[PDB]
Formats: structure tokens, C-alpha cells, sequence
RNA sequence: GACUCGGUGAAAUCAUAGUACCUGUGAAGAUGCAGGUUACCCGCGACAGGACGGAAAGACCCCGUGGAGCUUUACUGUAGCC
RNA sequence: GACAAUGGUAGGAGAGCGUUCUAAGGGCGUUGAAGCAUGAUCGUAAGGACAUGUGGAGCGCUUAGAAGUGAGAAUGCCGGUG
RNA sequence: GAGGGUAGCGGAGAAAUUCCAAUCGAACCUGGAGAUAGCUGGUUCUCUCCGAAAUAGCUUUAGGGCUAGCCUCAAGUGAUGA
RNA sequence: ACCGAUAGUGAACCAGUACCGUGAGGGAAAGGUGAAAAGCACCCCGGAAGGGGAGUGAAAUAGAACCUGAAACCGUGUGCUUACAAGUAGUCAGAGCCCGUUAAUGGGUGAUGGCGUGCCUUUUGUAGAAUGAACCGGCGAGUUACGAUUUGAUGCAAGGUUAAGCAGUAAAUGUGGAGCCGUAGCGAAAGCGAGUCUGAAUAGGGCGUUUAGUAUUUGGUCGUAGACCCGAAACCAGGUGAU
RNA sequence: AGGACGACAUUAGACGAAUCAUCUGGAAAGAUGAAUCAAAGAAGGUAAUAAUCCUGUAGUCGAAAAUGUUGUCUCUCUUGA
């Protein structure tokens, strides 16, 4: 049987780079407002899955890209 | 030489046996070195994921082809059983540059750094 | 132009098109008509 | 009944056994370790201190995001009924 | 030729021994195959030969391929016998 | 006594969780079935080189797990290490 | 390149049979004389069984519970040794006695001296009085498929490569270029492109540019499968039972 | 929408090629010395391992009947743009 590919993962990891996993980032939801003007603009912008995890997570994104 | 054959040297080796003596006869030792032994990948015990989630998808997205195009001196395109593109959804003419030829291109949407070049040599352009 | 199926050893004899690496290995010489021959210079270029 | 003879002839257990005691030692209670003490080799009839004796993968206690049975103003439901 | 390193559980890496089957090559065998028994034999190990007795059909060697490939423990199963 | 009836989400019970073919807080048999078992037990040839950890962080987590840390093998960097 | 009598069907043999249960249902064990029955006329001890001869046979030291006939276990004979000694049974040292080999600084035994608490598991730590095994034999656990990733090997290379399907001798191979991956990336996306995204910005900053892949395959590992093996108390579904 | 003619097939079967001597031995197919066949050197059997000893194999014929099976007549049915 083919592997499935965890689709939870795959609608918030897009892969592209050169292997990289992109982003997507915590507390970016609701709840503001405790968040400082300068934690809210910055966690605006993304960074990768950490080396770490993608030991952890390299299989089920084994079919993006 | 059918009864002295030989392998490539570098291919094959002896697949590991596990648990055949005393040159290792295991594989752990307690706690999920059980058979069949769990832990989802993933499921490290608390999240992993479970944080933001941005999508969507929607229709057309062309087919690249970069001005690599060291082809004849002349002619028309889109010909690709010359050995180019295959697979094609569109074809966009992008650039990279070494416009070396002069030849009149044709493929649907060209990308404007290209077509510079590609009119600037020989004139080209089309849907 | 093989009833020789029946020889000890020496009895395989195919087209060449129908030829394959274990004779060829296996056996220590092989014969050729011509134009057979040529059918294999044909293809193996 | 046991016990002696004739007849017939099991079993639970059992790592191998040439299987002493003291004071110690040590997974902190030793036939088997140390240091002494004691003891010729092999039966039989007896007795139960020890072999943490045999028997049953501790019923107590705890644990496992085990089970089952039971209760209710635990939750979610449902046979039925107004 | 010197000079260094070489205790080791989980565990990683490496090189190998043997078992059955296949392929090709090259062989042994009723003037006695496998198996079994015995030996004071050889190799660093797994292991390999040789001699004799037994036995009365078969079997090895080289190279490569494939595996139901190696047992001392599971209150393991089955048999036999303490 | 003889012939009968009630059957397991059921039956019977002068009532004890009592009986339902020699252990009934829910009979037996066959199947789903190799239920599941973060638990215990077991896991078969040899030599050679290296060689841990029993800590941190989070965990319906606490004798389980994940990432880190420490082991190995391989690439690479190339004095950054002591 | 499936088993070869504990394997292979439960069943190589008069197996769904002995056997067990009221029943549904569960369910074994057990193959092999020899080329040929020539299966031991005859004498002998014995009621017989069984045996010594004589015989058939290549062989019965193949004689029927019959090819081979291991080990545990049981016995007969006996070369060295043993009744003042405290012993995980060996190891190292070693006289005496007996023997004579795959002939090699030999073999058997062993007065006596030194040393010395089995193995496995599990453990911080087990001689452990923690667990397991009466012994001997056989059987008895990391597999395969399909995906993933990585390494190694080989072929081509800015390309690489086929799937079904036809063809073929259940091949190899010929065919088949749908298809997949690669040559381009960035963005949620419209989309632009060696650059793009955010941004008001031709500031800065993220990902990318500067060049190598791909197909098969040995190995390692993961995933899907019972997925290394054995083990529940239990749950559900159909049935079978008030002797 | 049901039945009359002769090809093949299924269900019995037949033909089918070519070896001798010796040594060992209980026995020859083994060893060895000379041969032969082959559209047949697949396999099993025979006192040990056999292309030439037997059953066979390659190959060739073969069916009273019975089904099965079709080519083709008939057979129906036909009005077609
Ligand atoms: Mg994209
Ligand atoms: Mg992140
Ligand atoms: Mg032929
Ligand atoms: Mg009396
Ligand atoms: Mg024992
Ligand atoms: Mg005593
Ligand atoms: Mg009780
Ligand atoms: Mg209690
Ligand atoms: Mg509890
Ligand atoms: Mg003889
Ligand atoms: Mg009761
Ligand atoms: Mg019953
Ligand atoms: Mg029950
Ligand atoms: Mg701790
Ligand atoms: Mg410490
Ligand atoms: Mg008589
Ligand atoms: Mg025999
Ligand atoms: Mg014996
Ligand atoms: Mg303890
Ligand atoms: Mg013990
Ligand atoms: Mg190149
Ligand atoms: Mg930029
Ligand atoms: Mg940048
Ligand atoms: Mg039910
Ligand atoms: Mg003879
Ligand atoms: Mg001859
Ligand atoms: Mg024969
Ligand atoms: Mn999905
Ligand atoms: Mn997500
Ligand atoms: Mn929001
Ligand atoms: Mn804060
Ligand atoms: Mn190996
Ligand atoms: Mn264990
Ligand atoms: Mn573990
Ligand atoms: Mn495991
Ligand atoms: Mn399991
Ligand atoms: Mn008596
Ligand atoms: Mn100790
Ligand atoms: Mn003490
Ligand atoms: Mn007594
Ligand atoms: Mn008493
Ligand atoms: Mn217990
Ligand atoms: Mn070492
Ligand atoms: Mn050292
Ligand atoms: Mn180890
Ligand atoms: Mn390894
Ligand atoms: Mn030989
Ligand atoms: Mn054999
Ligand atoms: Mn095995
Ligand atoms: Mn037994
Ligand atoms: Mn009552
Ligand atoms: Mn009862
Ligand atoms: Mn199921
Ligand atoms: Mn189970
Ligand atoms: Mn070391
Ligand atoms: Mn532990
Ligand atoms: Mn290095
Ligand atoms: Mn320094
Ligand atoms: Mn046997
Ligand atoms: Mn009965
Ligand atoms: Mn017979
Ligand atoms: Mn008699
Ligand atoms: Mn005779
Ligand atoms: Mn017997
Ligand atoms: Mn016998
Ligand atoms: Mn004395
Ligand atoms: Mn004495
Ligand atoms: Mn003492
Ligand atoms: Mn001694
Ligand atoms: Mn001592
Ligand atoms: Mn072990
Ligand atoms: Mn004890
Ligand atoms: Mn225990
Ligand atoms: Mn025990
Ligand atoms: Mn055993
Ligand atoms: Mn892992
Ligand atoms: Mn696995
Ligand atoms: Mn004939
Ligand atoms: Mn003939
Ligand atoms: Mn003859
Ligand atoms: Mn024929």
C-alpha cells in the first residue's frame, strides 16, 4: 500500500526550498491584545520546521514536492 | 564464464539477522521493543502540529521554458518533438540569457525580461 | 531447421530476435547464419 | 496400617551435586563464601529445626489511561409511556 | 622493518563459519554414498579434513543465486526415558 | 417415578449472587480471531573496531513516549578542540 | 531454487476414524523386511513364549515390534583409583601405576598442593533463599508484499524512464511515451519569473539564483499490513443445551 | 420462436527408431572396448546410475455409438428510405 500522506500536516506545511518545509506560526490566531505590537508584527512572518522535528515529521510529508 | 560469475563489486551484502545468537540477539530492551511496537510517528504526546493552517488552490498555472533556446538559426516553435519541453500545461519563454540565435518564438504568455531579448534578435512573439 | 532439439547439449537454437544472455554465456560457441547475423547488426545499433 | 518376607508396583518434585556446625560475610536471615571447630565407608527404623521445603505466575497492598458486575440528581443515549 | 592501539552491558559498524535448495563448471561413488561411532588431526573462532568400524545408496567440490539457515532456557509443544 | 415446558440482552429463584450438564456478579460451542496487551516471558552461529545512558524539557505523564543530551557509521569543514 | 512422516492436508496407513462430550462440537496417533516370501524344512531346551544349531539371502550382528538405528536411560566386564575425610566437582601443579597414537615437547588414571559460590533472566545490586529448566532428541520467534527514505552498485544524462496492453515458451525480450520524476523558483492566491514575497519603497528582510538528475537494484530504517514469537480477564455474532 | 444434412472436437485405442562384449558383482544401467539410432537424450520402471531392456516419448493413424460442435441448406420472419 502506498504511504498516506497526513493531510493535516500537508494543509499547513508547504514544502518548496531545497527540502525545507516552510512555515506557518503559533499564536496567530485570536486572543491579541496580550500579545506586545511588537510580538503581534513579528510573529507575522514565517520560518521553517525545525531541523529537529523534521527528524520527527519526515514521513508523512514524504509526498509533498 | 557462466560458472565463474561475479558480482559488481559495492553491490550486495548480507541482510542483517536479528536474533540469531550472540552477535547481537535482540533489538532493545523493555518498553516498546514489543512486538509490533507503537508510537504513531508523529504523536510525540502532545501536538506536534496543531498550530496555523493557510491554504487553498484554484485552476491555471502555465508550463516553463527558459531561453536556453540554442536551437537552429531561424524557424518557428511549439515543435517540441525536438528534444525541449514535454508535459506542457502552457508554455511560458523565460530568460537565463544567451539570446546566440535569432528565431521567431510562439508559445502562449512570454515573460517580459525574455521577449526583450528574443524580439531583440530577431523579432517574436505570439498566443 | 532445428530437429536438433534432440542433441546432447548444443540444442538450444533461436531466431536472432528471440536471443538471450544465458546461452551466449552458457554455451562455449555459438553459429551464425548470415543475414541472422545481420538481423542481430540491425537491431543492436 | 506401620514393620519383616513372597507378589505386583505408582506419584508430586528434580539446574549438576562428593549436600556438616559455630562466629562472621553478603541482595543486610548461607550445605555451597571467610576463619575456626567437628566428621571413617554404606544401610535400616524413627522425628520434623533448615533446605526462606512441595503445591497455586500473592485473593491482601499498589499499579495498567486492564476487565466485569453493581448505584445514582455522573454524562451521552435508548425500549417503553403521557 | 620499527612505532602505536586492542576490558566492556544496551547498542552501531565490519568480516566471516556452517545448513538446505538452484545454476554452471569440474568431480566421487556397490573396489561402498549419505548418515552413525570412534580417534592422540588442522584452523584465530564459527568450523574443516583424514583413518577405521558401521552402513547399503547416493553425494560432494568451485563460482554465483536464493532462503522454512544455526536453540539451552519461553511454568514453551510432542516423544522417549529417568 | 414416567412424559413434558420455560434458554443466556434469557430463564428459574421461600432470595444466597442461588441454579441453569463436576468452578454462573452472567452457560456452553463455532466464528469475527493472529481481539488488544505502554505488561511479564522468550528471541538460535563466530570473531574484530568503537561504545553508552539511568539527565533536561513537555506529557490523563510518572516502570510508556517525543525532542534534546550522551553512542556509532559516513560524508564534510579544517585548528575551531584539550 | 514448494514438504519429505513432529514437515506436508486434520488425515501418505480404512480420518472426520480410535477417542471425548447430552449436544452443537472437539479430534489424534500410526509410512519403510527384501531384488525376490526365497518369511527360517529339520534337530534341539521349553506347556508356550523365546532361543542354540542347521538353512534361504549380497547381508537376518535385514527375522517381522524387521533400512539406518544418535542421545537420555539400563546393564555386564575391568585398567588406574577410593573407607581421617567438609567437596558448584573443575582448573593449575604433580608423583605413582597402566597403555602406545592422525608420532606430537603422546594417551588413561590421579596420592597430594594452590585456586575456585552453575547457567539464564531481571537487576543499583543475584552464589543468591528472586525467575526458569527432571534429563535427551526433534520441533520452536525480525518475514514477505506494497509504499517511503537513505546508502552502496550499474546504465544512460539535460535529460532519465516506461504502465497496462499486445507479442512471446507462465522468460528475456520486442513493442507500447498515457504517465511519472527532473530542467525554476516565489506567493494563501490572482499571479510575476532567475527572481519572488511582504512592503508605499529599485530600502531591508524570508525562500530561491550560481547548476544533475533519473531508472533499476544489494543493504539500513520507517510506514501499511497480526509485522519478531507465545500469553489474557473480557466483548460481539450465530448457534447448542432444563437427561 | 422449435427441427432436417457433413467438418472438427470430447468420451475406449494403435503404430512407434537404435547394443554388444568384458571387469567388478547377489544382481550392470556403473567402469571399460568397440558400435547404432535420434521430428524420439521428457519422465518412470527394470536385482546398482539405461536415449538403444520394458511402459513410454517425437511423430503418425484411429470411433459402433453417445453427447458436444459448427460451417449450410433448408426454417421462419421480411417492407425498406
Ligand atoms: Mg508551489
Ligand atoms: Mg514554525
Ligand atoms: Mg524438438
Ligand atoms: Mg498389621
Ligand atoms: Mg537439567
Ligand atoms: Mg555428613
Ligand atoms: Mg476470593
Ligand atoms: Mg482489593
Ligand atoms: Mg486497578
Ligand atoms: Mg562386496
Ligand atoms: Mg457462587
Ligand atoms: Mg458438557
Ligand atoms: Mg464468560
Ligand atoms: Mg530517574
Ligand atoms: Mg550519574
Ligand atoms: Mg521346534
Ligand atoms: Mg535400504
Ligand atoms: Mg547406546
Ligand atoms: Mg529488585
Ligand atoms: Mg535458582
Ligand atoms: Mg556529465
Ligand atoms: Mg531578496
Ligand atoms: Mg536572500
Ligand atoms: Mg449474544
Ligand atoms: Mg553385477
Ligand atoms: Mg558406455
Ligand atoms: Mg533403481
Ligand atoms: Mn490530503
Ligand atoms: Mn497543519
Ligand atoms: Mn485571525
Ligand atoms: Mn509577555
Ligand atoms: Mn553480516
Ligand atoms: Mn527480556
Ligand atoms: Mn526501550
Ligand atoms: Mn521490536
Ligand atoms: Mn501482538
Ligand atoms: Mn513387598
Ligand atoms: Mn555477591
Ligand atoms: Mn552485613
Ligand atoms: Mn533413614
Ligand atoms: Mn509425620
Ligand atoms: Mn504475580
Ligand atoms: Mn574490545
Ligand atoms: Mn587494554
Ligand atoms: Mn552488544
Ligand atoms: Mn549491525
Ligand atoms: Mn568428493
Ligand atoms: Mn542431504
Ligand atoms: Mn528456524
Ligand atoms: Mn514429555
Ligand atoms: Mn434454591
Ligand atoms: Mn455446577
Ligand atoms: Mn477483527
Ligand atoms: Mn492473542
Ligand atoms: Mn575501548
Ligand atoms: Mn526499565
Ligand atoms: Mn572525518
Ligand atoms: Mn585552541
Ligand atoms: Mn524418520
Ligand atoms: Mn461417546
Ligand atoms: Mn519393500
Ligand atoms: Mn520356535
Ligand atoms: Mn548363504
Ligand atoms: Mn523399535
Ligand atoms: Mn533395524
Ligand atoms: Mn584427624
Ligand atoms: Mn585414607
Ligand atoms: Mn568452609
Ligand atoms: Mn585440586
Ligand atoms: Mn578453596
Ligand atoms: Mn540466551
Ligand atoms: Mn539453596
Ligand atoms: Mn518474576
Ligand atoms: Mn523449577
Ligand atoms: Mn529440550
Ligand atoms: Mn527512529
Ligand atoms: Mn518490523
Ligand atoms: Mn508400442
Ligand atoms: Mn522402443
Ligand atoms: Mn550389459
Ligand atoms: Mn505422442
Amino acid at each position: 500500500p502506498k504511504m498516506k500522506t497526513h493531510r493535516g500536516a500537508a494543509k499547513r506545511v508547504k514544502r518548496t526550498a531545497s527540502g525545507q518545509l516552510k512555515r506557518s506560526r503559533a499564536f496567530t490566531s485570536h486572543l491579541f491584545a496580550n500579545k506586545s505590537t511588537k510580538q503581534k508584527r513579528q510573529l507575522r512572518k514565517a520560518r521553517l520546521v525545525s531541523k529537529s522535528d523534521m527528524k520527527r515529521v519526515k514521513q508523512l510529508l514524504a509526498y509533498k514536492k | 564464464k557462466l560458472h565463474e560469475l561475479k558480482p559488481a563489486e559495492g553491490s550486495r551484502k548480507e541482510r542483517n539477522r536479528v536474533g540469531r545468537g550472540v552477535a547481537t540477539g535482540n533489538g532493545k530492551t523493555s518498553g516498546r521493543g514489543h512486538k509490533g511496537q507503537k508510537a504513531r510517528s508523529g504523536g510525540g504526546v502532545r501536538p506536534g502540529f496543531e498550530g496555523g493552517q493557510l491554504p487553498l488552490f484554484r485552476r491555471l498555472p502555465k508550463r516553463g521554458f527558459t531561453n536556453i533556446n540554442r536551437k537552429e538559426y531561424a524557424i518557428v516553435n511549439l515543435d517540441q518533438l525536438n528534444k525541449f519541453e514535454d508535459g506542457t500545461e502552457v508554455t511560458p519563454a523565460l530568460l537565463v540569457e544567451s539570446g546566440v540565435v535569432k528565431n521567431e518564438k510562439s508559445g502562449i504568455k512570454i515573460l517580459g525580461n525574455g521577449s526583450l531579448d528574443k524580439k531583440l534578435t530577431v523579432k517574436a512573439h505570439k498566443f | 531447421e532445428n530437429e536438433d532439439v534432440n542433441v546432447e547439449l548444443s540444442a538450444r537454437n533461436i531466431p536472432g530476435v528471440q536471443v538471450t544472455t544465458a546461452q551466449g554465456l552458457n554455451v562455449l560457441d555459438i553459429t551464425n547464419a548470415d543475414s541472422l547475423v545481420i538481423t542481430e547488426a540491425a537491431a543492436k545499433k
